[PDB]
């Protein structure tokens, strides 16, 4: 039993949250190029046989609601769960279109005791977002 | 009898704790570009951690920022794999 | 190239 069982009827959901345009009230920069990412991911995970759902420009409230609702689905016939977050961020934080939400609040919905039909199944969160404002200057090889 | 409630999560972060993450306005983000390329090339051949390790190398080696602003120019990035998985993951 |  070294490998997850991936031969359930369905590979599982792939939820892609693609936040490009943010409310003026926040000022955050429009994330040019993120639509290329979202389409790339949609096609990539389609070829992996995931049930992809693309969602664009979600408020922090809408993100929490979508994650809550998805966590309350019956995943019994699904091998895994994938969630992709494309947005601005800070350490521990991703931005809805109207402000920051803790990553922990999003992932907590899928905890082993809170989403029983994903127990023992891989829950993947793929996060394209800043985690601070440091730059890596690199070092010559 | 029980498993930890935090078990079986994998967080594939685009960048290291504390750091900016880079996105190209025409090509897409460095990390998602590389992630999709490595999944396309290796999802039928490689376990997921080894796929993500090749993503790390691709982002680390083939990308460097170009900016008219010298303070943002010639910068690098390393993604950050955070695994609480208990098993190997193959997509085939 | 832009930061996130
Ligand atoms: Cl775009
Ligand atoms: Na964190
Ligand atoms: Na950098
Ligand atoms: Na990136
Ligand atoms: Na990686
Ligand atoms: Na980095």
């Amino acid at each position: 039993d070294n490998s997850y069982k991936m031969d359930y009827p369905e590979m599982g959901l792939c939820i892609i949250i693609n936040n490009k345009n943010f409310h003026k009230s926040t000022g955050m920069t429009s994330r040019s190029g993120t639509d290329v990412d979202a389409a790339n991911l949609r096609e990539t995970f389609r070829n992996l046989k995931y049930e992809v759902r693309n969602k664009n420009d979600l408020t922090r409230e809408e993100i929490v609601e979508l994650m809550r609702d998805v966590s309350k689905e019956d995943h019994s016939k699904r091998s895994s769960f994938v969630c992709v977050l494309l947005s601005h961020g800070e350490e521990g934080i991703i931005f809805g279109t109207n402000g920051p939400v803790d990553l922990k609040k999003i992932t907590n919905f899928f905890r082993g005791d809170r989403c029983r039909s994903l127990d023992g199944k891989p829950k993947l969160f793929i996060i394209q977002a800043c985690r601070g404002t440091e730059l890596d200057c690199g070092i010559e090889t | 009898h029980k498993i930890p409630v935090e078990a079986d999560f994998l967080y594939a972060y685009s960048t290291a704790p504390g750091y900016y993450s880079w996105r190209n306005s025409k090509d897409g983000s460095w990390f998602i570009q590389s992630l999709c390329a490595m999944l396309k090339q290796y999802a039928d051949k490689l376990e997921f951690m080894h796929i993500l390790t090749r993503v790390n190398r691709k982002v680390a080696t083939e990308f460097e920022s170009f900016s008219f602003d010298a303070t943002f120019h010639a910068k690098k990035q390393i993604p950050c794999i955070v695994s609480m998985l208990t098993k190997e993951l193959y997509f085939y | 190239d832009e930061v996130d």
